[PDB]
């Protein structure tokens, strides 16, 4: 399972 | 007894060409599991391995409204590492990710790992106790400042050590039959006389999995560290690998020589000689 | 799925009142939130709840799914419409289908009447002054028109009233209000 | 902005015996950025039925692929690589060298 | 800056038919936006959301009716071509800073309502009723209580003033108005209000009290050839002088 979170740099 | 589970995302924007280009995979130690291609007509998660295939169509269509986010992700991160180091639009550039989670021999969460590059250097990486971050320059500072107020790090570990290591272990046991599986090296040597100066013994390890092998050659107890080429481990294509390393060996000394192989599929290490 | 029970609820001013919400989804990781909905219809955020961790608090059961908004010390701004919400790898909110939240108000000295009030430049009648107890109820006749109850608030005077108003052409102000169980203590002029 | 030339190893999947039935197998590592050629040759001529891995990376960041094809070796037939890429000047050719 | 979501217009009043177009400049730093629409019987309803002006998922947008873009990081536009009523909704626009798993927040709202024929919309009559002089002695206290009636559709917003004022004490109005005719389903509306303050202040002459109620209907480019005054969008008040006894 992938991380559900949106992470932007 | 340690297991891995990791996801690798890379994504290369093509200037005046459109959107970037996105392609993510999952792995289970050294077994890819799970694909996804921007130009790829299905533009859907797609199984690269018989255990995953057995999930049903909520993971399916949960795993590819992720990565799709992912893919988004990516795409704004490019424009604003191109805006953070001042670069000219018409270059083209890479941000890449890597993250997972490792259980050990207890099948307890072990580590975590999570990073980003951007055109294949460094730029942010997560630290081993899972609650700091490494900035290696001011841009990767902005990144560092931006995620520590929003508490990253704490939502991160949390799915490392949950979901991560939740369905790392249902991989596991789902993929018991070939995740848990130990095939050792097939070993053999080749001897190719370059000259009458000298000759050229070859050790060959194949079909072997997991990848991690050592080979080493050994003059009458010594180790031939020098004068001793290793080749990269290099897959089959059917989910082993292979592996030679080759030293140069003058004529009539061939029974001098002894290759020694080390693998984790095999109970005592391998000894091989010409003699 | 997110489910709300009752669909409304009345508490007393200055009292404690718990709203329930429980969903349903098989999803691992998901968002839980409390959004408020007054009748300006803007719509405001009370609590937000992550799944891995004022007098608006809620009781988070992750073993009953269940996710309650619990206000302490009502405030007559508080009625408003309240919704549960829900988000997983959909990345979209799901809403419930919303519990509307009513405040009576505390009234020290009530002092029911119905006045007659008659235009400037046609009469209406203006029932005002009683407990948060009475219900006003519409007319059965659909030729007089009577409005729910309307919480007033006299800030300079420290001083709040409830009031309707009842009018037609066709009317006595002493009749207008049969469909409602008017209070005993009720003064006709 | 890093450039790594890919390190080029052309081999067969099993043994190659002469009239068995294998799979030929250009592995390319340690490259960057991603946009890569790889054609794998049969006597000079382009084999078009190839297909290869999904894209990669070890723990430095560099790329790596696996151009395979079905083939059956011949004492006569000569295979190779060939890898167009932006560190390299010329298209950079690796034989497959059977007897090794 | 006094800002959050900000969408215009606050009000719609148009015929099938027309061309709708609604905008949304969204909070500064927020990277996402979001598109939805509020009715009473299908509540709540995802059109479509933007992450960097990208537009991410649009599954609620009908199709070939609707169609949303987003230019700037800082605008946003909904368009509706050709319009319908039963399009006639509050479009909320929201935003949130970088994802949707973030706190989204919303706008005032556009209130749409397409109809079918212009020729329904009235504006309301307006009248102000005086308090009585039994509730004056009784309790020393004076409700003015104002009504506009006889309005459609029901875009209204009722404020009262005193003396050029504008007051907020004392004063409550319906939050929903009601039908003059029930049965019907298409109807006119009516809306009800009151404004209380002391007995002594309602007996000095020198006070001038006014209900003021705001109506949206038809812009100046609308068409109107009938023997009627337009119904515009306009303010009908209606006023009341202090008594002293």
């Amino acid at each position: 399972k992938q991380w559900l979170v949106w992470l932007f740099l | 007894g340690s297991h891995s589970m990791r996801y690798f995302y890379t994504s290369v924007s093509r200037p005046g060409r459109g959107e970037p280009r996105f392609i993510a995979v999952g792995y289970v130690d050294d077994t890819q599991f799970v694909r996804f291609d921007s130009d790829a007509a299905s533009q859907r998660m797609e199984p690269r391995a018989p255990w995953i295939e057995q999930e049903g169509p909520e993971y399916w269509d949960g795993e590819t409204r992720k990565v799709k986010a992912h893919s988004q992700t990516h795409r704004v991160d490019l424009g604003t590492l191109r805006g953070y180091y001042n670069q000219s639009e018409a270059g083209s550039h890479t941000v890449q990710r890597m993250y997972g989670c490792d259980v050990g021999s207890d099948w307890r969460f072990l580590r975590g790992y999570h990073q980003y590059a951007y055109d294949g250097k460094d730029y942010i990486a997560l630290k081993e106790d899972l609650r700091s971050w490494t900035a290696a320059d001011m841009a990767a500072q902005t990144t560092k400042h931006k995620w520590e107020a929003a508490h990253v790090a704490e939502q991160l570990r949390a799915y490392l050590e949950g979901t991560c290591v939740e369905w790392l272990r249902r991989y596991l046991e789902n993929g018991k039959e070939t995740l848990q599986r130990t095939d050792a090296p097939k070993t053999h040597m080749t001897h190719h006389a370059v000259s009458d100066h000298e000759a050229t013994l070859r050790c060959w390890a194949l079909s072997f999995y997991p990848a991690e092998i050592t080979l080493t050659w050994q003059r009458d107890g010594e180790d031939q560290t020098q004068d001793t080429e290793l080749v990269e481990t290099r897959p089959a294509g059917d989910g082993t690998f292979q592996k030679w390393a080759a030293v140069v060996v003058p004529s009539g000394q061939e029974q001098r020589y002894t290759c020694h192989v080390q693998h984790e599929g095999l109970p005592k290490p391998l000894t091989l000689r010409w003699e | 799925t997110v489910t709300q029970s009752q669909p409304e609820m009345s508490v007393q001013e200055a009292e404690t009142v718990t709203l329930s919400c429980t969903y349903d989804t098989s999803e691992s990781d998901y968002y839980l939130f409390w959004y408020k909905q007054p009748p300006s219809r803007q719509m405001i955020l009370v609590i937000r709840q992550e799944a891995y961790k004022n007098r608006f608090s809620v009781n988070f059961q992750k073993a009953a799914k269940s996710f309650s908004l619990k206000i302490s010390d009502s405030q007559l701004g508080d009625a408003a419409m309240y919704f549960c919400a829900f988000m997983d790898s959909n990345y979209q909110l799901i809403w419930g289908a919303g519990t509307k939240l009513i405040i009576k108000p505390n009234i020290q000295n009530p002092d029911p009447a119905v006045y007659q009030l008659r235009d400037s430049k046609k009469s209406v009648c203006l029932f005002t002054d009683f407990d948060s107890q009475t219900n006003v109820s519409q007319s059965k006749d659909s030729d007089v028109y009577i409005t729910d109850k309307c919480v007033l608030d006299m800030r300079s005077m420290d001083f709040k009233s409830n009031s309707a108003v009842a009018w037609s052409n066709k009317f006595a102000c002493a009749n207008a209000f049969n469909n409602s169980i008017i209070p005993e203590d009720t003064f006709f002029p | 902005m890093i450039q790594r030339t890919p390190k080029i190893q052309v081999y067969s999947r099993h043994p190659a015996e002469n009239g068995k039935s294998n799979f030929l197998n250009c592995y390319v590592s340690g490259f960057h950025p991603s946009d890569i050629e790889v054609d794998l040759l049969k006597n000079g001529e382009r084999i078009e039925k190839v297909e290869h891995s999904d894209l990669s990376f070890s723990k430095d960041w560099s790329f790596y692929l696996l151009y395979y094809t079905e083939f059956t070796p011949t004492e006569k037939d000569e295979y190779a690589c060939r890898v167009n890429h932006v560190t390299l000047s010329q298209p950079k050719i690796v034989k497959w060298d059977r007897d090794m | 800056m006094d800002a959050g979501v900000i969408q215009s217009p606050r009000h719609e009043v148009t015929e099938m038919g027309q061309e709708v177009t609604l905008r949304c400049k969204p909070i500064s730093g927020h990277n996402s936006l979001f598109w939805y629409r509020q009715t009473m019987m299908r509540g709540l309803e995802l059109l479509i959301y933007f992450n960097n002006n990208v537009p991410i998922d649009d599954s609620g947008m009908p199709e070939d009716r609707f169609s949303a873009k987003m230019p700037n990081a800082s605008f946003s536009t909904l368009k509706i071509q050709p319009s319908e009523p039963r399009d006639s909704a509050v479009y909320f626009c929201a935003s949130s800073r970088t994802s949707p798993t973030d706190t989204q927040y919303f706008g005032p709202g556009t209130r749409l309502t397409v109809l079918e024929d212009l020729k329904n919309v009235f504006p309301p009559e307006v009248a102000v009723f005086e308090p009585s002089e039994a509730e004056i002695s009784h309790t020393q206290k004076a409700t003015l209580v104002c009504l506009a009636t006889g309005f459609y559709p029901d875009h209204v917003e009722l404020s009262w003033w005193v003396n050029g004022k504008e007051v907020h004490s004392g004063v409550c109005t319906d939050p929903q108005p009601l039908k003059e005719q029930p049965a019907l389903n298409d109807s006119r509306y009516a809306l009800s209000s009151r404004l209380r303050v002391s007995a002594t202040f309602w007996q000095d002459p020198r006070n001038h009290f006014r209900c003021q109620v705001q109506f949206y209907g038809l812009s100046e480019n609308d068409e109107w050839t009938q023997d009627r005054a337009k119904p515009v969008t306009q303010i009908v008040s209606a006023e009341a002088w202090g008594r002293a006894d």
